[PDB]
């Protein structure tokens, strides 16, 4: 089952008035959507998308090279230190447990699919996941509002000519 | 390497459970309440609720309930723990010792498998042939109840639904049969299921239901007449016979969700109901005598019926009384009256019974200004919420208060020969005597024949041979009783007046200037056995009696006025038996003999508020051990009074105090009073067992609290309070608070109640513009910063902040060069839609006087959890950032560095330099600020993963940390620092199991300080979910060991309630980990210690290796480890 998390304030709240935590339960943070369905709010989505150019974002596993995108370390057993961000860390989890790899969100300020240039002056947070036991590795990058949503993982560039190059959660990247 | 010692402050207040039955004897009505760790019984009455038994259990209760095998003469107890230890127990009384025996017990843990939302449900069946376990999903567990099985052997039958809502047995079913709630994707449901101990599986059952209500959440089995089940949700409560099937609204339940219920009649007819918002409702259902064979369920409804606290436990008693558990706020007694009275409520309350939990915030402060702490907490919550100011000391119950000023003495009396009750009081004035008459509970002005009332009394009470004694500064008067008159007079030869007075029922010696007088009461007669003059002008006497002795002291303590002494004088010749040169500029008020626990000792005052006590040989006359405690600052009176069994001293001054013994160590307890000029005890049958009381201005009667205890001043908010400070200067607290408004058409929000916030003297609103760039129904959070007065702790102000912002972090500081003391504030922009917050900001505000005053604001783009004054810096984390701000000349915070390797930074603490992080998963790190290179530096990190609370630094090398799974652990900085990674580390060296959810850290003791010597070191204490409150402190690795021993041997003595083991109890605990403490020793098992018979205690003691300090081993005592103890039990 799918349900929609909770904001970390209303986590942290709630936590000190009931000892619960809350964590066993299979949730997706607020809005982010599930962007894998090759053919809560998961969005069916293309494969690919040849039509705007774009380099491909390596398998998060060959811990290979993306510089501008942020790396997470996740090891579900306990016994190492996560690494990297919140929403990081939370679709590493929820992707290990639901059969996802894929993962958007756009911010709050942007009005099915069809990104493009009516879409675009923005970024939009890209997430790849990957397995390897209990070992869950993820990459986090930034797309052009322009860019078309894809299951496959690039870099796209921009169609419309508004999209800028850094965003305030762009930067630290690497 | 770590060494800490941990007890409680103050056990849980929180309800966590509470069933009803027939446990102490099938003839009795039981009331079983669970703390958490604690099980309360009761017997219900006429009073209503009767203590007969509490206890406490090493694990978190979390199943309850109260069974009857056939065969058995009485009820039997079925308790679950949070660590999967199952047991069932009998209460078992023979004499006036009582015990809870156990009859089975298990372990029902399964080695994996997913424990299941809406957590462990634990039921029985109506037959009792089996016990239900939902522990995990897919997995029903079962016990079967032959006498045989005491192991609690089990099996587990599979479940299709994994993902069940709630679950009980049913009634009238030849099978045992399961009737549940689930969701799948279709939605939920409500299916049955028959249990074959036999075969071992799960068939199919009596009826189905798909598709109740989406919020269908609780369950219940309807008694033998009725049968089936009911369904309670969100405005839908429904019920299920098989073929039956009715279905109410209620629009009355749509507004707050029930969450609890009890069955008030044992037939099914009545129900309780628990709203969230503390609304008690009453759930009846109609039977149909058909005319001729069976009855059916006509119809049901609902009836509000009134208003408690927030209930989590609910259960109907008696004669219309109910007992409720409330989580939120105190639990309640409650009478459910027939006729709604004004308003419109059947509910008037009974009883109050104080819950501090959840405690979500504390500071500690020396409110009444001296040396003694006081905690000022947050506790519980919405509708519930409210300050608590917990002080320690000893109360009194005033009785009786008469403007009488310059009461110069006090004496009791009694004025029949015959009756052995007070019935008069004398008092004393600058030249004058009062003789007031005890009738009943009326006081009033009387003479006494053979008592002058135009001179000052020194001394007077009842003496020898039926006669009253009157010592005033012109004479010694002996009176008559019956006869009534005087019958015998002592004056100076040469009319002098008497300067001090001693006297006790025998005999007297009184002072006048240097000349001492020892006379002897007889009949008619006083009689002069002699006389001395003293080196110095006599400052202080007694002459009580102490031992075996009769009547007759063969002593006499004496203080003097020149050299300051205290000496020891045989009795009839005044021979010098001890000279005891103390102070040095100040003379001795008062001086007395007593005798504590079996000792005797010598205690003299000096007009400095100091106190030294020796201990006294009333044969020999010397005395040894000479100590010393300052109890204030006034000169102190002594007196002596027995408050039930034993005897103390009640020492007068603007810092009364009781003095008495525990275990042979003196104990200097504080009276909850002003200030205390003379004392008496006093027991007429008006005012029995009482202590009479004067100050300056007023005579006072009332009666001591047996002895010390947690006293709880509480303060209703009405709203949720989150944080708290405390400013000096502005004699004030601020407190971060929340309340509830939903949306309304009218354009905002309205309210549900009035509350601080809203009820405030001053207010204000958030004019920033910094952003700007639901439905009706739906509920949402107002944050206000109130600032309420230190003395009365009304809401002197109060200040709203913009829609949506919710204020997280508090403190009151100054900074860089700046004068002034400002209250600031970090916040967060939240909204549904977003994970994390992106915004937020640091208002700086002040109290300069009558209204807040909005001083700066600075941006943030994210959450601002936690925030501290560092070194005139501003400390503060935004989401997973730590940043230091400065405060310029021109008012304003500025960036200096950053520290940026954190998932999220929640907690912060300081100490010099550095700095400990608390985060969401990556646990505790520790940072330093490097001055000259103008940033941060990582010194060291705890690598392995927890989830965090709360975090405190017990000194430069260990640190603190409490996690959400109830486990304490510190980390310590490597002393092989020998390598750029060993400094890297910071090894985990102490783990243990509290069984507790911590909010807050403070260092900090509820106890005094100022008396006049620790074996411990550190003191910091800490908050509770349940309401309850720590300590913890740090020993050396000598006094560690010694009580790690001690640990293991009580152990094998002290007789576990659910035979569990203590090292099973405290092992850290994870659903990643599981390892033996370590590092830790709880008080609470070693502070048992002294609760057993000498017997145990000297087994526990038995082949112990111990070092009085002589270094000379030796076979240790009990005596020995009483004293250890003891000294421990004083840091609390
Ligand atoms: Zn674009
Ligand atoms: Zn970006």
């Amino acid at each position: 089952l799918i349900e929609t998390g909770l904001n970390t304030v209303e986590y942290f709240t709630s936590q000190q008035v009931t000892g619960t935590s809350s964590l066993g339960k299979n949730t997706i943070p607020p809005g982010v959507t599930g962007l894998l369905t090759n053919a809560p709010k998961i969005a069916i989505v293309p494969a690919d998308d040849k039509t705007v150019p774009g380099k491909p974002i390596p398998n998060p596993l060959l811990g290979l090279d993306s510089t501008p995108s942020t790396q997470t370390v996740l090891d579900l057993s306990g016994k190492t230190l996560p690494s990297g961000s919140y929403k990081g860390v939370k679709l590493a989890k929820f992707g290990k447990e639901n059969l996802m790899t894929r993962f958007i969100e756009e911010p709050r300020e942007n009005p099915d699919f069809k990104r493009g240039r009516d879409t675009g002056g923005f970024h939009r947070r890209e997430y790849s996941i990957g397995w390897v036991g209990d070992e869950v590795k993820v990459t986090e990058w930034c797309n052009p509002s322009c860019s078309p949503i894809t299951a496959a993982a690039r870099r796209f560039e921009c169609t419309c000519h508004q999209c800028p190059v850094t965003c305030s959660e762009c930067e630290r990247d690497t | 390497m770590s060494y800490n010692y941990v007890v409680t402050a103050q056990k849980p207040t929180a309800v966590n459970g509470c069933v009803t039955g027939h446990f102490t004897s099938a003839e009795d009505l039981n009331l079983l309440i669970a703390k958490n760790t604690r099980l309360e019984i009761y017997v219900v009455t006429a009073e209503g609720l009767r203590p007969v038994k509490e206890v406490g259990m090493y694990g978190k209760i979390a199943v309850m309930e109260l069974f009857r095998p056939k065969g058995e003469s009485k009820d039997l107890l079925f308790i679950l723990t949070a660590k999967y230890n199952a047991c069932i127990l009998e209460y078992k009384q023979s004499g006036e010792s009582i015990d809870i025996i156990t009859r089975a017990h298990g372990n029902v843990q399964d080695r994996i498998g997913r424990p299941s939302e809406t957590g462990i449900i634990g039921i029985i069946d109506p037959e009792c042939r089996m016990i239900g376990l939902r522990l995990y999903d897919g997995l029903f567990k079962v016990i079967p109840l032959d006498r045989d099985n005491k192991e609690l052997k089990a099996f587990n039958i599979r479940l299709e639904e994994l993902h069940v809502i709630d679950v009980k047995f049913l009634y009238g079913c030849q099978a045992p049969t399961i009737c549940f709630v689930y969701q799948d994707p279709q939605g939920r449901h409500v299916k049955t299921y028959e249990v074959s101990l036999r075969e071992k599986e799960f068939n199919k059952g009596p009826w189905k239901q798909e598709n109740v209500e989406a919020e269908a959440s609780m369950v219940i089995a309807v008694p033998e007449p009725f049968g089936g089940a009911i369904i309670i949700g969100q405005e839908s409560i429904t019920y299920h016979n098989g073929d039956k099937y009715l279905a109410i609204a209620p629009p009355i339940i749509k507004q707050s969700t029930i969450v609890c219920h009890n069955r008030v009649d044992p037939n099914g007819s009545r129900y309780l109901l628990g709203d969230m918002e503390g609304r008690l409702f009453m759930l009846l259902l109609e039977k149909e005598e058909q005319m001729d064979g069976t009855v059916t369920l006509k119809d049901l409804r609902v009836e509000l019926l009134g208003e408690t606290s927030i209930a989590e436990c609910l259960t109907y008693l008696d004669n219309g009384v109910v007992f409720v558990g409330s989580r939120l706020g105190d639990s309640q007694l409650v009478k459910l009256n027939v006729d709604s009275n004004e308003q419109g409520s059947y509910v008037v309350a009974m009883e109050t019974f104080t819950n501090l939990g959840p405690i979500v915030d504390m500071c500690v402060v020396d409110l009444e200004r001296q040396g003694q702490g006081q905690l000022v907490t947050c506790s519980g919550a919405f509708k519930e919420g409210s300050l608590r100011i917990i002080r320690n000391g000893i109360g009194i119950h005033e009785h009786a208060s008469i403007d009488l000023p310059g009461i110069k003495g006090l004496w009791p009396l009694r004025s029949d020969p015959n009756r052995e009750t007070y019935d008069t009081l004398v008092l004393s004035f600058v030249g004058q005597t009062r003789v007031l008459m005890l009738n009943g509970e009326e006081v009033e002005e009387t003479e006494l024949m053979g008592f002058v009332d135009d001179q000052q009394t020194f001394f007077c009470g009842n003496v020898a041979h039926q006669q009253l004694i009157q010592i005033t500064s012109a004479s010694v008067r002996l009176v008559s009783q019956e006869p009534k008159a005087l019958v015998s007079e002592w004056k100076e030869p040469q009319a002098k007046n008497i300067s001090v007075a001693s006297c006790n029922s025998s005999q007297v010696v009184v002072a006048v200037g240097r000349a001492l007088y020892y006379l002897q009461i007889h009949p008619q007669e006083l009689r002069q056995i002699s006389h001395t003059e003293m080196e110095h002008e006599v400052a202080c006497l007694d002459i009580t009696p102490l031992g075996d002795s009769n009547g007759l002291s063969p002593l006499c303590a004496i203080g003097l006025w020149t050299d300051i002494s205290a000496r020891i004088l045989k009795l009839p010749s005044f021979e010098l038996l001890h000279k005891e040169m103390l102070g040095g500029e100040i003379i001795p008020r008062s001086i007395l003999m007593t005798t504590f626990e079996s000792s005797h000792y010598l205690l003299c005052a000096l007009g400095d508020g100091a106190l030294f006590y020796f201990g006294l040989n009333i044969e020999t006359g010397l005395l040894s051990d000479r100590k010393k405690v300052t109890l204030g600052t006034q000169p102190t009176v002594l007196r002596t009074f027995r408050s039930l069994s034993t005897t103390n001293v009640f020492a007068c001054s603007d810092r009364p105090t009781v003095i008495y013994s525990s275990n042979h160590k003196l104990v200097f307890s504080n009276v909850n009073l002003k200030e205390v000029n003379y004392m008496c005890p006093l027991n007429s049958d008006g005012y029995p067992d009482s202590l009479a009381l004067a100050n300056n201005s007023t005579l006072t009667i009332g009666t001591i609290d047996e002895i010390q205890k947690l006293h709880i001043r509480t303060v209703p908010l009405y709203e949720s309070p989150r944080k708290i400070c405390y400013q000096e200067v502005s004699q004030c607290f601020g407190v971060l608070s929340s309340r509830i408004e939903v949306q309304d058409t009218s354009g905002g929000t309205t309210a549900l109640r009035p509350s601080a916030s809203t009820q405030a003297l001053s207010s204000s609103v958030s004019s920033s513009k910094l952003f700007s760039s639901t439905s009706f129904g739906e509920e949402v959070e107002v944050h206000n910063l109130l600032i309420i007065d230190q003395h009365t702790f009304e809401v002197l102000h109060a200040h709203q902040f913009l829609q949506n912002e919710y204020a997280l972090s508090l403190v009151s500081c100054k900074l860089g060069k700046d004068p002034n003391t400002y209250f600031i504030v970090g916040t967060a922009m939240v909204y549904p839609e977003e994970a994390e917050p992106k915004q937020g900001r640091i208002v700086v505000f002040q109290y300069s006087d009558g209204k807040l005053q909005t001083v700066a604001e600075k941006e943030v783009k994210g959450a601002v959890y936690s925030m501290v004054e560092f070194n005139g810096k501003l400390l503060a984390s935004i989401n997973s950032t730590v940043r230091l701000y400065e405060w310029t000349t021109e008012k304003d915070v500025r960036t200096e560095c950053n520290h940026y390797n954190n998932i999220m930074a929640l907690y912060l603490k300081t100490k010099g330099d550095f700095i400990l992080v608390g985060d969401l998963m990556r646990s505790v790190l520790l940072l330093a600020y490097k001055p000259m290179e103008g940033n941060f530096e990582e010194i060291a990190r705890d690598f392995n993963p927890n989830w965090m609370s709360a975090v405190e630094i017990l000194d430069d090398d260990n640190f603190l940390g409490a996690e959400n799974a109830f486990n304490l652990f510190v980390c310590q900085k490597d002393s092989a620092a020998t390598t750029d990674e060993e400094r890297q580390h910071l090894q985990e060296v102490g783990l243990f199991h509290l069984g507790e959810f911590v909010n807050v850290f403070c260092h900090g003791s509820l106890v005094m300080q100022n008396l006049g010597s620790t074996p411990t070191q550190g003191s910091v204490l800490f908050g509770t979910v349940n309401g309850m409150i720590g300590l913890v402190t740090s020993l050396s690795e000598s006094w560690y060991n010694l009580l790690l021993d001690m640990q293991n041997r009580l152990n094998k003595v002290i007789k576990s309630v659910g035979k569990i083991e203590h090292s099973f109890w405290r092992s850290f605990h994870t659903e990643r980990k599981t390892e033996p403490a370590t590092g830790f020793i709880d008080g609470d098992l070693i502070e048992s210690f002294l609760d057993i018979s000498r017997p145990k205690m000297q087994e526990v003691v038995a082949n112990l290796q111990y070092d009085d300090g002589s270094g000379m081993k030796r076979e240790a005592t009990a005596d020995d480890l009483i004293k250890v103890v003891e000294e421990l039990t004083r840091i609390h």
